[PDB]
RNA sequence: GUUUGACUGGGGCGGUCGCCUCCCAAAAUGUAACGGAGGCGCCCAAAGGUCACCUCAAGACGGUUGGAAAUCGUCUGUAGAGCGCAAAGGUAGAAGGUGGCUUGACUGCGAGACUGACACGUCGAGCAGGGAGGAAACUCGGGCUUAGUGAACCGGUGGUACCG
RNA sequence: UUCUCCCCGAAAUGUAUUGAGGUACAGCCUCGGAUGUUGACCAUGUCCUGUAGAGCACUCACAAGGCUAAAACCUUAUGAAACUCCGAAGGGGCACGCGUUUAGUCCGGGAGUGAGGCUGCGAGAGCUAACUUCCGUAGCCGAGAG
């Protein structure tokens, strides 16, 4: 969720992601296919769904993180003073980027958990078990 | 909280393989991205200018330490 | 002890335009001296005192300056740089100077 | 008729032979003394560029 | 090295236009015989979509 | 109020002045510099005024 | 009799109006917004000239006051410091820290260039008069640079002896 | 704001303005004179640059473990307009023409323009809204019929 950090506001455009195409932690991983912002409560709902389905057990990693501030001008004004101070934090997400990955849960239950979590994300997404991997 | 800014043109002015007349300005810079070479002089703002007419030429070694210099004609 | 060497060596070869180098070495009882043409990677007129002996180092070195002044004199030496190593223009190397160019 | 504007008279214009316009050097002209020696020294040019036509019609005969 | 125009200058960027003008072509359907020296090869390359290079 | 005033220095029996802002903080005692006036070489200009 | 600014996603209220630094600015320069951040209207007779010397932050182990950080000692230690104020470039062969003598924080000039529609603004070899430090080569016409500002008019003061 | 045909042909930018639908200067148009290929394109040589990408070596942010008086520090792992060990494609200056073309510059008379518009690409503001707004860049409309 919200970071405790630095400059309030930013900008925006896109290109395919590089910083995490492969599933390092855990066994399985759901993975993004579209370039939307993800932001805060969207993730946290993914987290709370999977933690319901799995917890008492399993290991849940959230490799994505609401870095990027996004702004809302007030109410109903004209293009006025500056931008709007707050609103929500997002994480940009490009295809092949891994958002989620379970540990210690059978293949089928990871299927169902990824299905639930992905039914509330702006992007469609595909899951995979980790092929052979390199990058260490 | 926004209105402010300011406009001071800077940069290399006389590039390598150019024939500077003496007293020509060859680089304006804020620090020492270029160090004045053989045949070159540097004023208060670290401007490098020709000491005597010649061919401008650049020596590059490691971007801590490169130098502009003059190789006179004749 | 180091930084003073390259310090005076940078201020010497800045002031070096036309004029030749004159690097007195003093750290031992070897007060060797050289005359180096900066640019060309060459020396031309060294006056080391491995064979000479005149007593106290301040006066032994004195003759070294004198020896050197004759050598460069045979080559047509205008003036020179001086290029102190680190030694604070003291009586032994100040004497090597007064002896060098009193007899130049 | 066609009077010349007397404001241009002893005011930094004059007419060089060959038709060029004079001017004086202004900045820091008076009321300033943390200005550098050359700066106080820098007055006295009057070569002045693309204004000339109007400066000319300011002075018919060079008064 | 035969050439002709086969596409208009209009609505094309500046270098393409001035290059068409350099190569000697001032109307569609103009043809010409050009030497193969590096700069002429570079010109006729710069606007090669406008030109039916013969061979 | 004011702190570092502008101080004019009469040259030592010359005819010319120099003018500079000697800060009145640490510079409690009147300025005495040297400078070249109307006549000779550098002489003592007494920045009293 | 007159005055009672302008910008302005209508006008008003609010805010802003000159100057410096960074992003925006699309690897030349330039580039708008009531775009995103931050500073100036000064300071220093030494924080300047020069000439000599020294080298930083931080950590670990060890130690009187101490007890995480004071002071001292060894080890590691391109800088993780410092540079009067902002930030950026630069910087250890110092521009940083300290002492000596000192005023070049000069007069008369200005090859040749940067920058601007103009008017301004920047840098500057080299020439003379005369100085300062150094044994010397040589460096000095304010400050590590980049902000610390105001045409003209009208007047105060001191020289000069052109007008009258 | 009235008669004809012929030749060329813009501007809606910059800086300044008690200035903002006005005006000055420049920029871009035309005419006459002078030089007389200095212009244009494309090539080679050379130099300059920190964007796209990428990367964590510094600043800030940040995910799972280890050690541990938590800081630092180790394995694994990321984000960046105001981060950069790196870093293109392109872009700019200069020379040369090794090669094709046809403008260029200086001097003087006359201007108009200084309300722009759309689309593609690059960004900001905005909802990654607008036949939206402000900059950059190419082309068309503007003044272009077919
Ligand atoms: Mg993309
Ligand atoms: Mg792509
Ligand atoms: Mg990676
Ligand atoms: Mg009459
Ligand atoms: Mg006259
Ligand atoms: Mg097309
Ligand atoms: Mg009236
Ligand atoms: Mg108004
Ligand atoms: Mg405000
Ligand atoms: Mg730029
Ligand atoms: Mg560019
Ligand atoms: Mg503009
Ligand atoms: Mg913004
Ligand atoms: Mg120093
Ligand atoms: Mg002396
Ligand atoms: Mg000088
Ligand atoms: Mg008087
Ligand atoms: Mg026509
Ligand atoms: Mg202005
Ligand atoms: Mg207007
Ligand atoms: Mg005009
Ligand atoms: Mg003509
Ligand atoms: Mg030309
Ligand atoms: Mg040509
Ligand atoms: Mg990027
Ligand atoms: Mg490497
Ligand atoms: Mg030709
Ligand atoms: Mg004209
Ligand atoms: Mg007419
Ligand atoms: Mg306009
Ligand atoms: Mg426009
Ligand atoms: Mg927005
Ligand atoms: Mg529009
Ligand atoms: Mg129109
Ligand atoms: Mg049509
Ligand atoms: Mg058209
Ligand atoms: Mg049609």
């Amino acid at each position: 969720k919200r970071t405790k950090f630095r400059k309030q506001f930013r900008g925006r455009m896109t290109g395919d992601a590089k910083g995490g195409d492969y599933v390092a932690f855990g066994d399985y991983g759901l993975i993004a296919m579209e370039p939307a912002w993800i932001k805060s409560n969207q993730i946290e709902a993914c987290r709370i769904v999977m933690s319901r389905h799995f917890r008492r057990g399993g290991k849940i990693y959230i490799r994505i993180f609401p870095d990027k501030p996004v702004t809302k001008k007030p109410a109903e004004t004209r293009m006025g003073k500056g931008k709007g101070a707050v609103e929500y934090w997002v994480s940009v997400v490009k295809p092949g980027r891994v958002m989620f990955e379970v540990a210690g849960v059978t293949e089928e239950q990871a299927k169902e958990a990824f299905r639930l979590a992905g039914h509330k994300l702006p992007i469609q997404t595909k899951m995979v078990k980790r092929e052979v991997y390199d990058e260490a | 909280n926004g209105r402010d800014s300011n406009p001071k043109y800077l940069g290399v002015k006389k590039f390598g393989g150019e024939v500077v007349k003496a007293g020509n300005i060859l680089v304006r810079q804020r620090g020492t991205k270029f160090k004045a070479g053989q045949g070159v002089g540097m004023g208060r703002d670290h401007t490098l200018f020709a000491l005597s007419d010649g061919k401008v030429v650049f020596i590059n070694k490691g971007k801590g330490a490169r130098f502009i210099s003059i190789e006179a004609a004749q | 002890r180091r930084k003073l060497r390259t310090r005076r060596k940078v201020r010497t070869t800045t002031a070096a335009s036309g004029r030749l180098r004159l690097s007195v070495y003093r750290s031992s009882k070897h007060i060797y001296a050289q005359i180096i043409d900066d640019s060309r990677g060459q020396t031309l007129a060294a006056a080391s005192s491995a064979a000479l002996k005149s007593g106290n180092k301040t006066d032994t070195a004195a003759a070294v300056g004198k020896a050197l002044a004759a050598a460069a004199a045979e080559k047509g030496i205008k003036q020179v740089v001086f290029d102190r190593g680190s030694y604070k223009y003291h009586g032994r190397v100040k004497a090597l100077a007064d002896a060098a160019r009193e007899g130049g | 008729p066609k009077m010349k504007t007397h404001k241009m008279a002893k005011r930094r214009i004059k007419i060089t032979g060959t038709g060029k316009v004079m001017a004086f050097k202004s900045g820091k002209r008076h009321q300033n003394t943390g200005k550098s020696g050359d700066e106080i020294r820098g007055k006295g040019k009057g070569f002045v560029l693309a204004k000339a036509e109007w400066a000319r019609m300011k002075l018919m005969l060079p008064r | 090295m035969k050439i002709k125009l086969v596409r208009s200058v209009i609505g094309r960027p500046g270098n393409q236009v001035k290059t068409v003008q350099a190569l000697g072509l001032r109307k569609i359907g103009d043809s010409r015989e050009v030497s193969d020296t590096p700069a002429v090869r570079g010109m006729v390359k710069t606007v090669k979509h406008l030109l039916e290079v013969q061979e | 109020p004011r702190i570092i005033v502008k101080m004019e220095s009469s040259a030592g029996t010359g005819f010319y002045y120099t003018t500079t802002k000697n800060r009145r903080n640490t510079q409690a005692k009147l300025e005495l510099k040297k400078y070249d006036p109307v006549a000779k070489k550098h002489v003592v200009f007494r920045e009293k005024k």
